[PDB]
This record gives C-alpha cells, structure tokens and sequence, in this order.
C-alpha cells in the first residue's frame, strides 16, 4: 500500500 | 428539503487523474490510479453525469480547465461534480508541475462567479494526502460559499492510502457504495457509509513498519442547504 | 447503519459560554451569548444530555474541562457533546485570556485517548469567528480520528454573526431546528436544515456599511461512521 | 449585528  | 433535480441534465463531472509527476516535485507514480479513474467514470456515468476524464495535468491546466468549466452555462444542469486524484499536502493538490491550493480550484464555483450553479450542489471528491500524519487505530441573497460539499479521502494533516493493484481506498469504497446505493440514498448517507467502509475494511500492509498496519478515516465537509438525491426518484 | 443508542445516559454535554475577556486580548463583549447558552441548555437537555454550563473560561480551564471530561467513564453513555461559544480565529478559539487551538481541545477524545467513547459519536458545536472575511451574497482497530463531528457556525476564513438581542445566528437556527426535529431527524438532516436556515433567514444589519447586509453559511465536518438519531 |  502506498500513500498519497 | 431536497435539491430540485428536475433539469434536462444531471450535470458535468470532471475527473482529474494525475498519475505521473515531474521528478523535481519529489512525487512518485501513483499506481492504482487508472483503476480509480475508470471505476469513477463508469459510476458517475451511471448516475447520469456527463463525465470527462483528464490525465496528468499541470497546475496551470488544472486551474484553467476548472475556471472554464465555471464559465460554462449550467442552467439546465441539476448540479456539478469534480473529482481529484493526485498527491497532496495540507490545503494543496499536486499537478505534475508542482502544487496548487485547493481553495483556488474550487473558488471558481462560488455563487458570485458561477451564477448558473447558484443554489445547486457543487461536489468535490478529493483523493490526495493532506500532510504526513499516520493514523494507528485502536483495538434571497445566497452566501457565495453556500452549497459546496467536499468529500476528502482523509482528515487534515494525515496521509491517504492507495493500493497499487486495487485502487485508492477512498475511491474503492466510494464506488462500491455508489453502485449499490447511488440512486436511493441521500448524499450524506452515502458518504457516511463510505466513512464506515474505509475505517472498517482497510489496514495498511507495508514493508517499512513505520508505515505498517495503519488506518484511515475520510472527512466530509458540507455547506449544502438541502438534501441531495441523484434520482428524480 | 445507525449508532447504537441504547445506554442509560445519552451522555455529557459541556457548554463553554465565553462572554467576557481580559483587556490584553482586547476582544469585545459577546452580547447575546447568554440567550444562546440558555437556549442551547434547554435543547440539549431535552435531547437527554446531562448539561453543564461553564462561564468565561480561560484557555487552561478549557483544556482542563475537556481533558477531565475525556477522562470520565463513558461506558454507559451513547455519546458526548461539547458546545463552544466565543471569539475565534482560524483553527483557534478564545479563552478569556487568549486563544487556544481547537485541535487540542478535541484531541482528548481521539479513540486512543478516550476509550469509553470508542465507536461512539463525539460532537462539537462551535460558534466563533474563523477569520476575517465577509460574505456579500448574490442573486476492528478503529481510526483514532473516526467518529467526530464538528458543526461550525461558519466556513474557514470567515466571520460569524451574532445579534446582541437574539443570539448568534447559528445558535438561534440550531435551536429552532432542534426544538422541532431533535428527536425525529438524523444529525446531518438537522445540520443541513440549519445550514439552510442560516443562509436564508439572516442578513447583517449594521452601520459601517463595510459590514452591512452580509450573509453566512455554516460548515459541517463529519467523520461519523453511522447515522445518528437522538431517540429510540 | 456584531461579529465573533
């Protein structure tokens, strides 16, 4: 999961 | 009590799908984003919007295309909707170029500057980070600022989460709920349910344990003066 | 879909009524705030809140009131409510002695900090300025931030209006709506009607004209995860 | 009318  | 939806069209729905950034901004490719743009476009089309999808816009692009949209004639439209998908930081979303304040984007639609949206809902859905906190979890003159609703993917000062393979959580949730209830729930009910979903259904998986097992809660800001259903219904 | 309302108490409702203010802040007297607080007292008491009103608090009393409130045992309460009436600027409200950040007064109730309110609605109603603009008119781990609602009397960056003789607009409007619908409408419907009533029924009367026939719209921020009705 |  990656962050904006 | 409800917004009058008895108009020729439901209205315009602009989607800004920012996936690629200039290296100098320090921002990465936002994988997962194309899924979100698709699911959103399919979903808003079903509701009745004329959806337009823009891709990898600069900051000047984003300003201009939004300014123009407020300069169109919306006299036969029940409402307007804009969806932003990008990197962000408190009060600000990225173009590929750089950063621009959200307030400047949305102000074009104030009552005193898009008179044909006067008294109609103007919706903004924003999938962007809003700073760098992580959530750990725990076990009749009208006001010119009237009739907006901003549905942010996250609360101020916090990051926002995206699955490269499945989409951003906010958008996944939103579409999911809009598919089952777009046409029969009031907008706040929809977004409350989207709140519950992002909160109950997702938890970060990450190698860096600083970023591991985090949670998210979206954040709805309503200046609306009436209930909004999307079906004349 | 609805927040479980079966507890023996609705919950605590704190009302901070700041009318006064130390000269060193040079903030004026908030005339009308007493009608506000009394109308609010009667409404929230009808809803079933255990209401306490604290007058001219100072920044530290405010901090402490809410820290202490966050520290009680809410296990038998459905929810918690706090209403702030005072001067303010963006992000920040006035004590009698200065300004304190709203973020701080509310953080006490983060689910990681007031566990007996986890998965329960925490409500803040804020009648205060939020800066200096006028509106002219035209024609299951849970997130620690989840389950708050802030009902602000005005949008960020703007003034907020108060009539010496009748009270703030936001409070008059919130109270008429609650009198009539507190027990049958969901919280967002109620707040939506209040948004409507503030927008349509009021227009600043004033000398200065820089301040004459101005308009207001309130601002609801919801992190709620269910619908909230005050009865059944 | 006064402001807050």
């Amino acid at each position: 999961d990656e962050v904006x | 009590y409800q917004y009058n939806m008895n108009f020729e069209k439901l209205g315009k729905c602009i989607i800004i799908n920012n996936k690629n950034f200039d290296k100098v901004t320090g921002m990465g490719v936002r994988n997962g984003t194309d899924k979100d743009a698709e699911a959103l476009f399919k979903c808003f089309r079903s509701l009745g919007f004329d959806v337009i999808v823009y891709n990898d816009c600069s900051c000047a692009k984003m300003q201009d295309l939004l300014k123009k949209a407020s300069e169109e004639d919306h006299t036969n439209a029940a409402c307007f909707a804009c969806i932003l998908l990008s990197h962000g930081e408190e009060n600000v979303i990225y173009g590929k170029d750089g950063v621009t304040p959200i307030k400047d984007l949305t102000a074009h639609f104030r009552g005193d500057r898009s008179k044909t949206l006067l008294e109609k809902p103007k919706l903004f859905f924003i999938q962007a980070c809003r700073g760098t906190e992580l959530d750990d979890g725990i076990q009749y003159k009208a006001p010119v600022e009237a009739d907006f609703l901003f549905a942010y993917s996250t609360v101020p000062g916090y990051y926002s989460w995206r699955s490269p393979g499945r989409g951003s959580w906010f958008v996944q949730a939103l579409c999911s709920i809009l598919e089952e209830h777009g046409k029969d729930l009031e907008i706040m009910q929809i977004l409350t349910r989207v709140n519950d979903r992002v909160a109950r259904h997702f938890e970060s998986q990450s190698d860096d344990p600083h970023f591991h097992e985090k949670k998210q809660i979206p954040c709805v800001v309503s200046m609306l003066t009436k209930e909004l259903y999307f079906s004349q219904h």
